[PDB]
């Protein structure tokens, strides 16, 4: 049994421009085991419609998944990704930064 | 195209 | 350039929760084209790229037949390995397999691989000569003995040298417009002041394919590695990739610094300054 804690990147599919349609991504990678909990947040609340990639893994044997959702950025809305995994003391929150 | 080999380890 | 096909298989036991989870995905280079999910409703091998849809109903009936046989075998392995390692029936444990072929620019066989993991570390693998096994463990040596007796290596080789590369080529033809394209990175640099003393330069590479790419910092033409930061290459969601590198510089010294970007899609590597 070898465990590894996942890396987290929060970012958008395209260059964010306020009022244009886009996608918000949370990429989690380098974790093991595969079970993980990922949630995208808008001003602290859980987005409902969230898809993710099919589980794959690296030459590491460590796994990666892309969680993503449609969104139109605003001037006032802040986004974040919430991750939880057996390697974590508490769920980690990573804020999006343009 | 996957392989036909699926022997028990 | 060169090309690959790769299959990734994951089986996770869940005690009390009935049957194990099994996930399988197929790739050519950095583009996923098939999937299987034991917890999905289809119970078939599903397409994930447009071009695989050119395949006939015997294809889908074969792939599904085989993927279910991989799951069935990986269901028996979770129980065999629990025995080999004298583990409890109460923990969750993971089996992973990966196999496939590399071809070079002439689309001929270069390399073939077939390797097994248990709980996050190597278990057994087929050596580069594709005729002998490397057991990671005293425990793996039992497995190795069974496969030596059933001539598994020889049938795996025939697959890796033959069937693997034959089908790889066929996908490359059929998805030429997707698989043989190159999308060069779109490059720019950004500037953010940390203090009055220090600034962060960040060199961006967006929307590129394939996923491989190098980003390096130079100061005054010399390779610069200290006080730099480089994220893992990350999927954009539309088949292209992203990456950025950053360096922390002293105020007034920005111009000394250059970002260098190498990519299949940049014949001449790009030099960006601020």
């Amino acid at each position: 049994m070898i465990q590894r804690t996942p890396k987290i990147q929060v970012y958008s599919r395209h260059p964010a421009e306020n009022g244009k349609s886009n996608f918000l991504n949370c990429y989690v990678s380098g974790f093991h085991p595969s079970d993980i909990e990922v949630d995208l947040l808008k001003n602290g609340e859980r987005i409902e419609k969230v898809e993710h990639s099919d589980l794959s893994f690296s030459k590491d044997w460590s796994f990666y998944l892309l969680y993503y959702t449609e969104f139109t950025p605003t001037e006032k809305d802040e986004y974040a990704c919430r991750v939880n995994h057996v390697t974590l003391s508490q769920p980690k929150i990573v804020k999006w930064d343009r | 195209h996957m392989t036909e080999v699926v022997r028990h380890c | 350039g060169s090309h690959s096909m790769r299959y990734f298989f994951t089986s996770v036991s869940r005690p009390g929760r009935g049957e194990p989870r099994f996930i399988a995905v197929g790739y050519v280079d950095d583009t996923q084209f098939v999937r299987f999910d034991s917890d999905a409703a289809s119970q078939r091998m599903e397409p994930r790229a447009p071009w695989i849809e050119q395949e006939g109903p015997e294809y889908w009936d074969g792939e599904t037949r085989k993927v279910k046989a991989h799951s069935q075998t990986h269901r028996v392995d979770l129980g065999t390995l629990r025995g080999y390692y004298n583990q409890s029936e109460a923990g969750s444990h993971t089996v992973q397999r990966m196999y496939g072929c590399d071809v070079g620019s002439d689309w001929r066989f270069l390399r073939g691989y077939h390797q097994y993991a248990y709980d996050g570390k190597d278990y057994i693998a087929l050596k580069e000569d594709l005729r002998s096994w490397t057991a990671a463990d005293m425990a793996a040596q039992t497995t190795k003995h069974k496969w030596e007796a059933a001539h598994v290596a020889e049938q795996l080789r025939a697959y890796l040298e033959g069937t693997c590369v034959e089908w790889l080529r066929r996908y490359l033809e059929n998805g030429k417009e997707t698989l043989q394209r190159t999308d060069a990175p779109k490059t720019h640099m950004t500037h953010h002041a940390v203090s009055d003393h220090e600034a962060t330069l960040r060199c961006w590479a967006l929307s590129f394919y394939p996923a491989e790419i190098t980003l390096t910092w130079q100061r005054d033409g010399e390779d610069q590695t200290q006080d730099t930061e480089l994220v893992e290459t990350r999927p954009a969601g539309d088949g292209t990739f992203q990456k950025w590198a950053a360096v922390v510089v002293p105020s007034g010294q920005e111009q000394r610094y250059t970002c260098h970007v190498q990519h299949e899609g940049l014949p001449k590597p790009l030099t960006l300054r601020w």
